[PDB]
DNA sequence: ATCGAGAATCCCGGTGCCGAGGCCGCTCAATTGGTCGTAGACAGCTCTAGCACCGCTTAAACGCACGTACGCGCTGTCCCCCGCGTTTTAACCGCCAAGGGGATTACTCCCTAGTGGCTCGAGCTCAATTGGTCGTAGACAGCTCTAGCACCGCTTAAACGCACGTACGCGCTGTCCCCCGCGTTTTAACCGCCAAGGGGATTACTCCCTAGTCTCCAGGCACGTGTCAGATATATACATCCGAT
DNA sequence: ATCGGATGTATATATCTGACACGTGCCTGGAGACTAGGGAGTAATCCCCTTGGCGGTTAAAACGCGGGGGACAGCGCGTACGTGCGTTTAAGCGGTGCTAGAGCTGTCTACGACCAATTGAGCTCGAGCCACTAGGGAGTAATCCCCTTGGCGGTTAAAACGCGGGGGACAGCGCGTACGTGCGTTTAAGCGGTGCTAGAGCTGTCTACGACCAATTGAGCGGCCTCGGCACCGGGATTCTCGAT
């Protein structure tokens, strides 16, 4: 009977960066299909990315080439600045 | 006491640019897709929620299409958007 | 000891353990490794937190306290990266940016 | 069990859709014209989708099926499913 | 001398100077990386690439150019056609 | 180096592309075209070497840059 | 370069009709160049490499007929 | 106005070509594809004719029985034009696929 | 409950194809063999290893043939194999 | 019992065979027609078999000549000396 | 010459020759190279009958390629024989699938 | 420069069974390819069966046997039968 | 002037297969009247290499089945699944092997 | 009676030390090594025939490994015969 | 660019409702720890090939001037779209229930955990290695004349694009064959042990056959030649196909 | 089936040209002749693996049967493909360079065959060590209930529509500007190379790091209830157009 989505998590950054405001049903339709297209996007590209390098792993080095690929500019900045941190904040367990 | 000629329509332009509603009757595109549908195979029923995106899709690709032959109309020195202009614009889009 | 969930130990609201999950059954790959998950996490974090901030910002601008669609529409097409990122999608029950051409006024 | 329905999208619509589109002044062989086009737009999103359905093996078309063919037409759509 | 459409539109070799170009992909190529080398492939890979968009691209300003009936190319109908394709 | 791509060339093309007569500011225009899409593909390209741990751009990154428009 | 469509759908048509078909899709013409160019990349691809070990720079024919031999496909009338 | 009805010129056609007994593309582009396909192989090569002829021979006489078998697999499925599922279908059961 | 026609069917499918022995009785086939070699030559005999390899050949053969013949099927827009399809697939095969 | 038996191969054998195959639904003319094929298919590869024990001037068929048979006849087979 | 004593056309020397300088065997047999020719010169004759009596009944006197192929592919074990060869300039039987004919 | 081929027996042969007709050039290269490769074919099969008996000759016991293993039956019967008498009239 | 210890060709080609007995096999085979001195240790040299590449294939393709030997079926689930080894292999029919799990997609429910 | 089997088993233990063979899978084994040498030896043999040459060396034999093998295969065998040919050219 | 009129939106305060949001109970997807086998990082080497730079013709870029096409703005006629009031239509709401059919559940089958053949050493033997002789393939360089590219002018077959209409592809519908699932009944496959011999395999023994070498010459290859068989060009004769009776 | 009435192919009739058949001249190879010696033939014998032989159990084949799902035929439509015509295009025939290189040559070194003897690797032979009864997963048939389809009943928003008149489409016109062209000048691309070396692409080695396993649990999810944020309304306040001038 379960199915899964990221609502409870774009409720949590949407609490995060906006206490007071709230989200509509539709609205929320709209940020979990952004954030499942993104994902295809990037798992793609990265999957894309190791085939042509002949190498049989997705790291994050594919994911970050695959995020400065698809990103635009100043996003893909920020992007691979967000993601490379968080990964060290999760290597010293 | 009429308006000019040109005024209610911009202002319908900022009425339906500032809406945000779908702006062609449901009832009337809900058979319209049923209908389309029976070639492809007869017995065939659609969820709410397909029909729904199929109308949003519809809806969008048209207002884009739209503005694209409004660019089309003003560069042919006009004000009139006319078939030259959508064709043009399908033409270039690559919509054949 | 007790379990913590890898989202946590990155620092992130987003489930990095989910988005591991996925990246497996997807058959996007053979192997993923093991900072995959939480990069990609947090990119989905950011992305998501960017257009969350602007539509916030978007309902607040229109005296609302909810993020409705037309906030999310305004939130992208006004912003030139995301409405690159996302140039070639609709969003549903969003509209268009209120724009008339100048050859058209009075 | 129907036909004849693409004069059913109202001449008032497709002129308010092109309101919102910013057009002013619209000729009138366009109404036609519009119909025509969308016809055929809506004919080719509604024969992937049934693809995709009966790749699924249903009998109802379900909205992923709408999103997926729009995907594959390069129009992909947030809202749904 | 509309002969020139005619001899260039039948013919499938190269328009732009080589080497000039070769000059002008390493130029841009300097932003994003220092001391890049090439291989020739790439660099006609990529000339044949620009090649056929601007092929294209006039194509479609050609059709705009006609549109608003005229007949000599102006960067209106250039404008025009990349902000109906979807480009910048 | 921009203006290396000479007029008879951008001419060459426009004909190519079946045009009669050309407006004289077109010249540059089309130069500034040219420049972003190569600008564009490139850089793909290049970051396409960058992630291949190599610092020559094999034809190869040129045709997945590419097919990435 | 770019030569596969240079081979004609009337052409085509004709090998079609010596084959003993009456009707034929559309489709077909781009199908059977695909067909007709990896087939012929094979052939030649052995004749070439039959050149290379025999260090000449001119295919002969009996390069030809080797390639076609080796790959099941034995040709009689040039050797 | 004569017209023959749909169908006639056709099996005229593949009457007289099948009696015929000559090459049915033009040599000339096919020996262009010949030459470019090759060029990627090696080099500037030469060819002498009789060679390129052979691989003509080869190559037509591939792709006429090749045709029939499509046919035979259109016809199997109870149509007379033959498509592309019939070529693959075909090409998959002879083993190239 | 009682098993949908076409179930079992695809049961077996998949239990004879994740399966490596041989489906042909062995006995029978063995006579087969030597009844058929007779004609070509009398007072034969055989070494064990050679009639299980024309079995290990035979069974080769025919799953690769059944599987031809239920491409032709399918082409066809059916599911069940016909003579149709087996001629049809050992002509296209060459076999005479 | 050493003759009809091709009839020894039974209507599940043949079955078996198909499902292997990866076939669903199985027309019955089908059985009578497989029998006919592997008839035929066999009858070639013992006949060159049979010769090439004929030519070594013995009286046994070895695994050999049914290995060098199949080659002969375009089926390589692995597992049977070499 | 050995070749008229064993009473055939085709030359029993060359044949020799080559089964000896050819990369078969060590040792080549003394009758080996006379049966060689000897099956050679047969199966040589008869496609030289069948396509003979069809060029002539052509009413051509000169045997052309076509003419071989026609003699090849009429004849059962002959077409088997050379099942996956390739007559150059030889076309195909005329034959035309039933199921198209008007 | 100087290249051998069969043309001058079949030729020979061609005048044994219909004097009167005579054949083209490329006829001609057919004919010649075509005793080359069956030539390749009995020969090629000869050596493969002598060495499988350990036998280091080729005689006309392996070209028969090849014979029958190559050629489709009433072919293969009246070859074996024009290469014994052959090898009989020879021996004499 | 006594000898020096014999040395076996395969050991100083760095090889595991026997480039002596390939040379006596291309010498024997009747392909040709002389066999160069370094032939037999490149025959043997590829032959040793797709040896290797079939059978770490095969390996671990029984190690995911949990198994501690390679038997037939497990080299051809190696053969079937490797697009340039199937391909080299495809005339082949590896006894005791059966065939690779696919259901036409048409057939399934 | 000779067989491949001592080195392939040598190569397998070589390659998977834990994991060993039956019977069965070593005749399919040297069954493949015996084809696969009768296929190299055939095209060497035939290409040394046809350039008129009566020696099979190690050229004819990698042009032979280029014709069978397909792909990476035929590179990657060709790099150890090569190599294999040095390091005993050198020894 | 005024002023009154006044029409349309804009705005604010009230009504009330439905979904946003949070507690909760709970289930099932994420976490946890240790092996271990291997993917990939990293380093170094081989030699490709990328790069910067030489001059030299000549193709082409370039700089003017000239005169002409074109486009751009102005004007007159006029077609047809806009705005609006009045009638006409069918959309919308909500609600309703029946039920299709997709979701969810309860079995059931598969697929594992658990309680004889293939590796290892002792004793030969047949083949691989050694190293020195000897005879020849073939390595190598070059001279020649074949023959493969390259271009070209004309003709004219053939590609090509397209207009038109029917014939075929494709789906949908109904019916009835006939295949599958499944239980019962009926064979005959498989298996169990065992020995007698056929026939394959070894061995040993002499001996017929073939390779190999040389000299002789005639049979077969390379050109040259002359011509008639077939090629090409045109006309007619005849076999068709189409439609209508 | 059966006339006319076109259409297109086969055949015929004329002419001619070049491919084929035969001589001419040469030269490489096949034919005798001869001995050695090595593989082949023959005998006896050794020994293994093929063949039988018979019942007993029971695993599987055969059989029967109910239904259900799929083959298959008929029909209906729409549109893809085949025919046909006129225009365009480049192929192909013919005949010309020119020069890359296929093809033949001689020569002298390497190198690979050949042998004897020598040893060890690989073979063989024997010995001895590594089915049931649960509980998850995967399909799958039954069953649950959610969500699709269709009806009520209107009223009422929204489509239709008809009409005049305002304005924008558009066609022409005139004129001035700013492309196009042509020809004299130049310049730098292109091209055959050399000189150098960064790095690519490949191999080898070693480690670090992800697959992989059930067992546990707490994060997230379906359900459920509450309440305020938000849509909607009415009527006034603001602003924004419109006309006349």
């Amino acid at each position: 009977s379960r199915k899964e989505s990221y609502s409870i998590y774009v409720y949590k950054v949407l609490k995060q960066v906006h206490p007071d405001t709230g989200i509509s049903s539709k609205a929320m339709g709209i940020m979990n299909s952004f954030v499942n297209d993104i994902f295809e996007r990037i798992a793609g590209e990265a999957s894309r990315l190791a085939h042509y390098n002949k190498r049989s792993t997705i790291t994050s080095r594919e994911i970050q080439t695959a995020v400065r690929l698809l990103l635009p500019g100043e996003l893909a900045k920020h992007a691979v600045s967000e993601g490379t941190k968080a990964v060290t904040k999760y290597t010293s367990a | 006491h009429r308006y000019r000629p040109g005024t209610v329509a911009l202002r319908e332009i900022r009425r339906y640019q500032k809406s945000t509603e779908l702006l062609i009757r449901k009832l009337p595109f809900q058979r319209l897709v049923r209908e389309i549908a029976q070639d492809f195979k007869t017995d065939l029923r659609f969820q709410s929620s397909a029909v729904m995106a199929l109308q949003e899709a519809c809806e969008a690709y048209l207002v884009g299409l739209f503005e694209d032959t409004n660019l089309c109309a003003i560069h042919a020195k006009r004000v009139t958007i006319m078939p030259k202009d959508i064709q043009l614009a399908r033409r270039i889009r690559g919509e054949r | 000891a007790k379990a913590k969930t890898r989202s946590s130990r990155a620092g992130l609201q987003f489930p990095v353990g989910r988005v591991h999950r996925l990246l497996r059954k997807g058959n996007y790959s053979e192997r993923v490794g093991a900072g995959a998950p939480v990069y990609l996490a947090a990119v989905l974090e950011y992305l998501t937190a960017e257009i969350l901030e602007l539509a916030g910002n978007a309902a607040r601008d229109n005296k609302k306290t909810r993020i409705i669609p037309r906030h999310l529409q305004l939130a992208i097409r006004n912003d030139e990266e995301l409405n690159k990122l996302l140039g070639r999608v609709t969003i549903a029950q969003g509209g268009v940016l209120p724009n008339i051409q100048a050859v058209l006024l009075p | 069990v129907l036909r004849d329905n693409i004069q059913g999208i109202t001449k008032p619509a497709i002129r308010r859709l092109a309101r919102r589109g910013g057009v002013k002044r619209i000729s009138g062989l366009i109404y036609e014209e519009t119909r025509g086009v969308l016809k055929v737009f809506l004919e080719n999103v509604i024969r992937d989708a049934v693809t995709y359905t009966e790749h699924a093996k249903r009998k109802t078309v379900t909205a992923m099926d709408v999103v997926y063919a729009l995907k594959r037409q390069g129009r992909t759509l947030y809202g749904f499913g």
